[PDB]
């Protein structure tokens, strides 16, 4: 019997801002408990700011990616280059996943970029289809250790006004890049000890609307 | 994951839950369940969220060409017969759909048509649909009223969506509702299932199961 | 529908200062029945760019002859189209890649994990994985079969990262490798005592070290232990 | 499967069809009909599988219909059961089984005689006096069986019927909230909103 | 119709005479120049107007971000190859992870040419294009013809007055191939190749269509007001 | 079912039994199991019974067809190597064991052809259920250069042992002696046991000792004036 | 069901015998399973009674038509063939055979073709399901470089240890010899070497 | 009349579509084909028809397989489409035998293609000449082939519109040596032949090209003559014409 | 389960001397629930009788497939269709399908017209013609039959002799089975005029 599904395991991390986004992800790569990589990227800049990772099992994670930016090249071609959307994007994808469905795919997709209100974006996708827009998702292997931890800090949720018990929500964040980029760093330094999945290198791709930043992180080796 | 619509004189007071899952764990709490197909017709996505989502938008590729054609848009009949063949083909192929398409014209009053996977098409006034869907059907039929308020059908919609999400594992997170008329639907606002829990016991004195 | 039938054992590589090595041993095993002695699983294709697929001999085969068909279309046209628009380790990969993955989405796969080593025309290192998944990574040390984690972590003790390549000799990669094929031959019940292995240079391309033996083995201490430990 | 008789009278054929629908473990609707009028003096009710019933039900009305209009002269009930007989027969072979169990029944009027049939899955034609499918068919046939007559006036046919629901609801365990009632006669298709 | 027929015709000349008829197809065509250095290509179009009230005609397709083609002759004919020079060099990217080099692309398209010249019912395309490019190997020019030949030149001309750009570039040729990683002066040189080549429609910054490529710079395609720093 | 095929000198020499059964019961007393390729290529057939009747049917009307096409008389390979395709081509969902024997100008023959699509040689093989049986007395028996006396002997008595050793043989036995630039003679039963005896009395029945309900004329001659 | 093939310095010998079971039950005793595809190509059979007659026929054809359009097929040319028809049927065809054959200037070659199907020359080969438990004999006494009498000898003994140990071998032992000379079968019935 | 297809007969014999196919040809250039003993020599000439084109950057002589040289001439278009179907034919055949086509039956592919398009109105025929030979383990060879789907084997073939001169002074090498030259020896007589085979076509300019497969220096592929060897056996043919 | 009893049938016949007759219960039940008490399972195109036994929709479906082809026999040579011909077509269109099989057992009756003679034939599943000239049944009370018939049968029975043997043979196994039987329906055949007759037997 043959079974063409495996994984290659791994985590990502979006989070939109109101002037930015942020698609972290951990370059680890393994085929249960061996290693295969230190180092190789699953987070990958797709051109005219719009960053794409498809985290799950690599194999599909790969070809997902391809015909995306072939779906670049065609734009740029047939429409007389015309600046492709975050929003137009998203639902572009969904055919590509949805025509397969028949035979699945089997991974997590989140996309990011900036829009033309020039907004955080991330949509997350599930592998069969489907995408919502939301401020903050986690997806991969490690996600549910960073999502509540994310949805507390970022959201500020279950927090309230002291003194008055739990009457009036504590005022929401405005958010700025640094704050964002020290919180991203201490939630990951986190899973990679709790979560054996995780960790060894973080590479942070930043989109602003002046070009895509590329900051590399170590983590620990454990 | 429990959707609902009803059939009152004023329209169709459609309300949706904001909660998904994946697992055991809640997946989302922000997932809007209404999918719009057209300035004129609602489609409630419970089922398979690939599924639902993807098809209720390319109905709508179907709802604009047929206007183009004929130049007047497509009944709620017309529109929901379209989606039964499509979903009837996979069939023996592996599908999943739990639809409502709501829908309110000028030539049928208010319609509503529940399609499923398996592909019957019903026809009928109150469909709960989905993992909570016994829950639903309790609140809505004991409080229905053909002779019904608008503000007294959106605070009904508020509490069949919060018995659902009190019982219902999966539902809960946020509500949206929308009011179909003919004229299309207006948004009447995103309301927190957390934050509508306290206001309703503080009113109507009910939840005497949760400790004050 | 497909499923392992004749094997190879495991493929071992690692990246040095001035280019790869890449060695494998030649056996074809039949399951415990070693039918098949003197089998070599390392392909040359070009002349920078050893191609050593593990796995089935009998889809080896068949991917050995589509090595040598792209080396044909690459060549045709000009005299300047085979001097300098030459075949690279990176092109090699991904012809291989693409077709193993196609397989295994219409379910018949060819069942073999590839190693692609080679350099660059720019002049840089390559070395690369690809599967019967359609999995792709690059690493600075690499194995596949069972040396995936047998003698590949020996391997990645003496290079850690991609930055102590420059500190490392051809002569200190040389024995790695040699030391790895000898740990295999231990601890491992399907191995081969003839082992093929390839230097990959990118000053004096590709001289291909045939049929060496595995020399220096120890077996003195099995006979200062007896028993499963009850009897003396 | 539901309730689904009939019961030839001597001018006419009454079927009855269940109000109930449970597609789940909720009845959704409660008022559905499972009949659609074939040409003016046949009348098909149907049950069988979810979803499979309702699709081929229109089916079956286009292409009988289909005929009608070319020939301007209806098909006996005799001709359009074979026809339905006909289509499920290859269907049982084919790739995607349809799994339908139909009684047709007309007045032709050209026999003068009420004809009624009973089309299993399958695809068995049979004339039958009085006829059912599924669960219901096990408690009925033998009680129909009792107190008939080769003829019976119209309002008979009716009383008799309702005995067969009065009975059927103590019995089964399914719950089917009351029949809803169709007469096909020489005179043409009505309804009795009395259940 | 006699010897002059469909395409299955000879013709006691050795001609096939439905060759020589499309190559009216580029002579009713406006003007195009290219030329090229070792470091980078340059084609200088000429667009037409149909009226005062019409605009220009695009002339130049861009194939990819380090190969381009520009067309002379009938539009319609561009369309159906230009669409098949992007989808191999796409092919290429994704197999052979690799740039679809601009000679082995002429080789691929000779006998996309020659299939409808050996069928009945088949037609040669009415188009000659020119088709520049940077690779591995460097910068090339093909000059394609509707016979299907595809040729290597240092600098050519195929329209309506071609003769007339090709005298400028025999004089001015040992220049051009010596200027290197200077753009600038490639692309003014063949402004004024094209002014051999004027009907008196002038020399106009919306007239006149370009398009680079370099050993340093993607495939650009100045257009509008950034054609004015040559003219 | 024992049905064997034995080479002698002068040609082959092919017999069976004729009771043909079908699970416990027997279905019929009085069937053959040998077909007719061609005139002089008899084949017998055991197994699934639809199945050989027709595989012999369907490529016993090809071979004739050929036969007209090269104006030739027919020889056993080609009967032999179209068989061999056609079973192959379902992988053995056909079951058929057909013995194929017969003579033509260039010798003797025998071949035996099993259900997926193999095919051996011998001078003496048999198939069948009761094959077993047959064997038995045929490998201590036969040698090299029978007559045809003996070889019908020899046939006749290894079926015999099938009958009585194995459940499903019984009946007649047939014989077809095909014996080199002579013509195939059928010998139907030639030696016959299993006689039933006369029932102890008859069981012969006066009329109206069944019920009668009703009575009409169902008419069956084509319609005509009235 | 044993088979093997030995090169030697003037050719190669074939060797297979004609026992051939299908269960307990032996269904021929005299089974010829060394076949003529061309004639000085010869083929041992093993494996799935049909399965190897079927691919068998196949490759006769292919290699009839070659010698017919372009000049005879090598040893080297006809084990491709084999290979080429395992390895696309390689889901449900259970063939395993062993290529032996005279080139002119080449000697006696062996290939041997798994069930995977692949080309693999060998000095000898030695495959079937007998022939699992001469391994050891066959190769300790291999002398590389033999003659004509010492080669007959040396495959009617590894067939003799194949036979003792297998029920599914026995019978009389079939060889073929193939040299430039010619075509020459032999046969050993079981007294003539049960005695050795 | 009987040139409304390729199918018809005309009662001379003729077929007049295919005769005025070899009208083509003769339009050509010059190309030769040496069968010597330890190989095969080409040349092509190339006509440098304009100062503009960029020399030796242009090949008309394009391998099929690793071992089989083919050179055409008529139209060069065409030419390269019958060169573009023989290597699909070839690579079938070293797939399903594992060994390389032999000359004589990639003679039969080709020649039965060429054939095939004067037996249907639904194609034109092709009109060139193409020569074509390598070096195989049953020996080297040479062969022309016609616009006709006819070929022959050759001791000596030639094409162009030199080829009245070419084929006559290839008699005269066949007479120096009568067991034939080395194809070392070769190289410097394909330049010599085309070059007096240029004389009634002087109204141009040419580029020397040259290509080989020989068994002794190129070790049976087929490769190019270039560099010193290249610019030695122009400058042979040059003392040669002076 | 088995797909020949979901409704039963069976089918019995028997040659005599210038007669031949068939005879068939008149049972259609899906499963355990008797639908009706008549259905006639014989049927005849031209001067043949056809049985036809196993699966409930395959007695119809297959009855009027052999209506379509008799029909194109009939019109095009211009004659009625001969007993051995009509066996060898029912032979032909049960074999049609051996993937996805028909699952039946036919019974061929009939005298022939160019000769005088009786001719009988049997069927199984995948159809081939079983040759007697004795007796056939079919069915599944097929095996209780087969004895009974053998009892009871004497080489050539006369025309109202061979009338009492089928009733009496058939009335006992059928009562002996579930799925046959609630009436029975006996053909006797003649070279002239076959006559009808409903057999008054037990229902319960």
């Amino acid at each position: 019997q043959f079974n063409p599904y495996g994984d290659n395991g791994g985590t990502i991390l979006g989070i939109a801002g109101e002037d930015f986004a942020v698609l972290a992800g951990d370059t680890r790569n393994i085929t249960d408990y061996s290693i295969n990589s230190r180092y190789e990227p699953k987070v990958f800049d797709c051109g005219d700011n719009i960053v794409m990772s498809a985290n799950g099992f690599a194999a599909d994670g790969d070809a997902l990616v391809k015909r995306f930016k072939n779906s670049v090249k065609w734009y740029h071609f047939d429409h007389n280059d015309k600046k492709l959307s975050i929003n137009s994007a998203a639902r572009n994808i969904q055919h590509l996943l949805y025509g397969k469905r028949f035979f699945p795919y089997y991974v997590h997709t989140i996309i990011a970029g900036l829009d033309e209100d020039g907004k955080g974006a991330v949509y997350s996708f599930d592998p069969v289809g489907s995408y919502e827009r939301e401020q903050c998702r986690a997806g991969g292997a490690a996600a549910s250790l960073i999502m509540p931890f994310l949805d507390n800090q970022v959201n500020f949720k279950n927090q309230y006004e002291p003194g008055t018990n739990g009457k009036v929500k504590k005022p929401l964040k405005y958010l700025s890049v640094e704050e964002v980029i020290k919180l991203v760093r201490d939630s990951f330094t986190s899973a990679t000890e709790r979560h054996i999945q995780v960790g060894d290198g973080l590479e942070i791709l930043i989109v602003t609307k002046d070009g895509v930043r590329k900051e590399f992180y170590e983590l620990k080796r454990d | 994951t429990t959707t609902l619509a009803f059939r009152f004189q004023g329209g169709i007071i459609v309300a949706v839950d904001s909660r998904a899952t994946a697992g055991n764990w809640v997946a989302s709490q922000t997932v809007k369940k209404v999918i719009e197909i057209n300035p004129f017709l609602l489609g409630t996505m419970a089922g398979g969220a690939a599924d639902c989502q993807f098809w209720e938008t390319w109905l709508g590729s179907q709802c604009r060409l047929h206007e183009l054609r004929e130049k007047e848009r497509i009944s709620v009949a017309a529109a929901s017969k379209i989606l039964s063949n499509l979903v009837y083909q996979y069939k023996g192929a592996g599908l999943s759909m739990g639809t409502m398409i709501c829908g309110y014209t000028r030539k049928e009053g208010p319609t509503i048509y529940y399609v499923d996977s398996d592909g019957t098409r019903l026809k009928g006034d109150i469909f709960c649909v989905g993992s909570g869907q016994t829950f639903a059907y309790g609140v809505l039929d004991s409080n229905y009223k053909w002779d019904l308020s608008v503000e007294d059908a959106l605070y009904l919609g508020k509490r069949s969506i919060l018995a659902a999400a009190h019982r219902d594992a999966y539902s809960g997170g946020s509500v949206n509702l929308y009011h179909v008329t003919e004229d299309g639907w207006i948004y009447h606002g995103n309301h927190d299932v957390g934050e509508l829990f306290w206001k309703v016991k503080e009113e109507e004195g009910s939840f005497n199961n949760v400790i004050g | 529908t497909q499923q392992p039938i004749v094997t190879g054992t495991s493929v071992i590589s690692m990246k040095y200062d001035n280019g790869v090595i890449i060695a494998a041993d030649n056996l074809g095993s039949y399951g415990s029945l070693l039918r098949f002695n003197g089998v070599e699983r390392l392909i040359p294709v070009g002349d920078n760019t050893v191609v050593g697929i593990s796995g089935d001999i009998s889809d080896m085969q068949h991917i050995e002859r589509l090595l040598k068909d792209l080396v044909t279309e690459n060549a045709y046209d000009n005299p300047l189209a085979d001097a300098e628009e030459a075949l690279e380790p990176s092109y090699i990969f991904e012809y291989l890649a693409t077709v193993m993955y196609q397989r295994r989405s219409k379910m018949n796969p060819l069942w073999n994990a590839i190693i692609v080593a080679g350099v660059q025309s720019n002049g840089d290192q390559f070395l690369r994985y690809v599967n019967l998944l359609g999995v792709t990574y690059s690493s600075p040390t690499l194995a596949t079969g069972f040396g995936a984690h047998m003698a590949n972590p020996l391997l990645r003790k003496v290079v850690d990262r991609e930055s102590d390549i420059p500190k490392t000799t051809v002569q200190v990669a040389e024995e790695a490798i040699v030391n790895a094929m000898r740990v295999l031959y231990y601890r491992d019940a399907r191995s081969s005592r003839n082992f093929s292995l390839a230097i990959i240079d990118k000053n004096t391309g590709l001289t291909f070290k045939k049929n060496l033996q595995v020399e220096n083995m120890k077996w003195d201490f099995a006979k200062d232990i007896k028993g499963y430990g009850t009897q003396k | 499967m539901d309730i689904i008789l009939g019961i030839r009278v001597q001018d006419s054929v009454i079927l009855a069809s269940s109000k109930a629908v449970t597609r789940g473990i909720s009845v959704l609707k409660d008022s559905d009909d499972k009949t659609r009028q074939l040409s003016p003096h046949t009348l098909m009710s149907f049950a069988g599988e979810a979803g499979d019933t309702v699709q081929f039900a229109e089916y079956i009305q286009a292409n009988i219909q289909l005929y009608s209009i070319r020939e301007d002269y209806e098909l006996s009930p005799q001709a359009v059961s074979s026809f339905v007989r006909q289509e499920l027969a290859k269907s049982i072979r084919s790739r995607r089984p349809y799994q339908v169990n139909v009684l047709i029944g007309g007045y032709d009027k050209k026999k003068n005689k009420p004809e009624l049939y009973q089309i299993d899955y399958l695809g068995t034609k049979v004339e039958l006096p009085y006829g059912a499918h599924g669960y219901s068919g096990f408690y009925t046939f033998s009680l129909l069986d009792h107190h008939y007559r080769p003829d019976m006036t119209t309002e008979e046919g009716l009383d008799l019927l309702k005995l067969c629901v009065q009975e059927l609801e103590k019995r089964m365990p399914m719950d089917f909230k009351g029949v809803i009632v169709k007469i096909v006669d020489k005179d043409g298709i009505r309804q009795v909103d009395d259940f | 119709n006699n010897y002059d027929g469909d395409t299955v015709t000879f013709s006691p000349t050795g001609r096939l005479f439905q060759v020589e008829y499309a190559l009216e197809a580029i002579k009713q065509g406006s003007v195009t120049v290219g030329l090229r250095s070792n470091t980078h290509a340059v084609l200088v179009a000429l667009k037409r107007n149909a009226d005062e009230l019409s605009s220009y005609q695009k002339k130049i397709i861009k194939c990819d971000e380090h190969m381009g083609l520009s067309l002379a002759g009938l539009a319609p004919d561009a369309r159906v190859l230009s669409n098949y020079l992007r989808q191999q060099c796409n092919y290429s990217s994704l197999v052979f992870n690799r740039k679809l080099a601009v000679e082995r692309a002429g080789h691929l398209l000779c006998d996309k040419a020659q299939k409808n010249t050996q069928s009945y019912g088949g037609r040669p395309y009415g188009v000659g294009l020119l088709i520049i490019g940077y690779d591995k190997s460097g910068a090339h020019l093909l000059e394609f013809q509707p016979s299907g030949n595809v040729t290597e030149l240092y600098g050519t001309a195929i329209g309506a007055r071609s003769q007339g750009a090709k005298t400028y570039l025999e004089r001015t040729l040992d220049t051009f191939i010596k200027i290197d990683g200077n753009p600038d002066e490639l692309i003014k040189a063949g402004v004024e190749a094209i002014s051999q080549s004027l009907r008196d429609e002038s020399l106009t910054v919306d007239n006149l269509s370009i398009a680079i490529v370099g050993k340093d710079t993607p495939f650009t395609i100045y257009d509008g007001e950034a054609v004015a720093k040559y003219i | 079912t024992t049905i064997v095929g034995v080479k002698f000198n002068n040609g082959v020499v092919i017999a069976a039994d004729t009771r043909s059964t079908q699970g416990p019961i027997v279905a019929d007393k009085n069937c053959a199991k040998l077909h007719r390729i061609s005139p002089k290529i008899w084949c017998a057939g055991a197994g699934t019974a639809a199945d050989t009747e027709a595989v012999t049917q369907l490529i016993g009307s090809n071979i004739e067809l050929h036969s007209l096409y090269t104006s030739r008389e027919p020889r056993v390979v080609s009967a032999l190597q179209m068989l061999k395709q056609h079973l192959f081509k379902y992988q053995g969902h056909i079951g058929a064991y057909l013995i194929v024997a017969g003579v033509d100008p260039t010798g003797s023959h025998l071949f035996s052809i099993h259900a997926h699509g193999s095919t051996d040689v011998g001078y003496y093989l048999s198939l069948g259920s009761g094959s077993l049986a047959a064997m038995a007395v045929l490998e201590s028996h036969w040698k090299q250069d029978l007559t045809k006396e003996e070889a019908i002997k020899l046939a006749s008595d290894a079926i015999q042992a099938g009958i009585w050793n194995d459940l499903g043989s019984g009946s007649n036995v047939d014989v077809c002696v095909m014996e080199i630039g002579k013509d195939a003679e059928y010998l139907r039963n030639y030696l016959t046991p299993n006689v039933r005896e006369e029932k102890q009395k008859s069981y012969k029945f006066p009329r109206g000792t069944t019920a009668v309900l009703k009575e009409s004329i169902v008419n069956i001659c084509d319609i005509q004036e009235e | 069901t044993s088979i093997m093939a030995v090169t030697f310095k003037d050719g190669v010998i074939l060797g297979a015998d004609s026992r051939t079971t299908t269960g307990a039950y032996i269904a021929n005793r005299v089974t010829d399973k060394l076949t003529r595809v061309h004639d000085k190509i010869w083929c041992c059979r093993s494996g799935s009674a049909a399965d190897t007659q079927a691919i068998a026929d196949i490759v006769q054809y292919h290699l009839e038509l070659y010698t017919s359009q372009y000049g005879t097929p090598s040893t080297e040319t006809a084990a491709s063939v084999f290979k080429e028809l395992c390895y696309e049927n390689k889901d449900n065809l259970t063939a395993g055979i062993i290529v032996a054959g005279y080139d002119d200037k080449n000697k006696g070659e062996v290939y041997t073709i798994p069930l995977g199907g692949s080309v693999h020359k060998l000095p000898y080969a030695i495959a079937g399901s007998g022939s699992t438990f001469i391994y050891g004999y066959c190769d300790k006494n291999f002398r590389e470089n033999m003659s004509k009498e010492e080669t007959v000898d040396f495959i009617k003994h590894s067939l003799s240890q194949a036979i003792k140990w297998d029920g599914s071998s026995g019978g009389v032992i079939r060889m073929v010899v193939l040299t430039a000379a010619g075509v020459e079968r032999l046969i050993f019935y079981p007294d003539e070497y049960e005695q050795l | 009349g009987y040139d409304l297809s390729n199918s018809v007969f005309s009662p001379d014999g003729r077929n007049f579509q295919v005769e005025y196919a070899v009208k083509a040809v003769e339009n050509g250039t010059t190309s030769i084909g040496i069968k010597c003993n330890d190989g095969v020599v080409f040349a092509v000439e190339k006509l440098i028809t304009s100062k503009l084109l960029v020399p030796q950057k242009n090949v008309k002589i394009q391998v099929v397989d690793r071992h089989i040289g083919c050179v055409y001439s008529g139209l060069i278009p065409d030419g390269r489409h019958l060169v573009n179907r023989g290597r699909e034919e070839a690579a079938s055949f070293k797939k399903l035998y594992k060994t390389p086509i032999p000359i004589p039956a990639f003679a039969d592919r080709l020649g039965q293609y060429v054939q095939a398009h004067t037996l249907y109105n639904s194609v034109r025929p092709f009109g060139v000449s193409t020569i074509f030979g390598g070096v195989d383990k049953n020996g080297a060879h040479l062969y022309m082939l016609e616009p006709s789907g006819s070929y022959w084997g050759y001791k000596g073939a030639a094409t162009g519109k030199g080829r009245q001169s070419a084929k006559a002074e290839l008699e005269k090498l066949v007479d120096h040596h009568p067991e034939g030259l080395s194809a070392r020896e070769a190289v410097k007589q394909a330049a010599k032949i085309i070059y007096l085979a240029h004389e009634d076509n002087k109204e141009k300019d040419f580029e020397l090209e040259i290509s080989w497969c020989s068994l002794s220096e190129t070790n049976g592929l087929h490769k190019f003559v270039k560099g010193d060897l290249l610019q030695e056996a122009i400058d042979f043919a040059q003392k040669e014409i002076n | 389960s088995d797909p020949s009893s979901i409704n039963g049938g069976i089918v019995v016949a028997m040659t005599g001397k210038d007669c031949v007759a068939i005879a068939c219960d008149l049972r259609l039940g899906s499963q355990s629930l008797g639908v009706s008490n008549k259905f006639e399972k014989i049927f005849h195109y031209g001067h043949v009788f056809l049985g036809i036994t196993g699966l409930a929709t395959d007695v119809t479906t297959l009855n009027e497939m052999f209506r379509y082809k008799t029909n194109l026999y009939k019109l095009k040579e211009e004659r009625a269709i001969e007993p051995e011909t009509f066996t060898q077509l029912v032979s032909s269109s049960l074999y049609e399908r051996r993937f996805g099989p028909y699952f039946v057992g036919p019974v061929v009756a009939g005298i022939n017209s160019k000769s005088g003679k009786p001719f009988i034939a049997g069927f199984d599943l995948i159809g081939c013609i079983d040759e007697a000239k004795d007796f056939i049944v079919s069915g599944t009370a097929s095996d209780q039959l087969f004895g009974m018939c053998e009892s009871l049968y004497e080489p050539n029975l006369e025309p109202e002799d061979l009338f009492e043997t089928i009733s009496q043979a058939l009335l006992n196994a059928a009562d002996r089975d579930a799925l046959s039987g609630w009436g029975a329906v006996v053909y006797i055949i003649k070279k002239d005029e076959v006559v009808k007759r409903y057999l008054k037997m037990r229902q319960d």
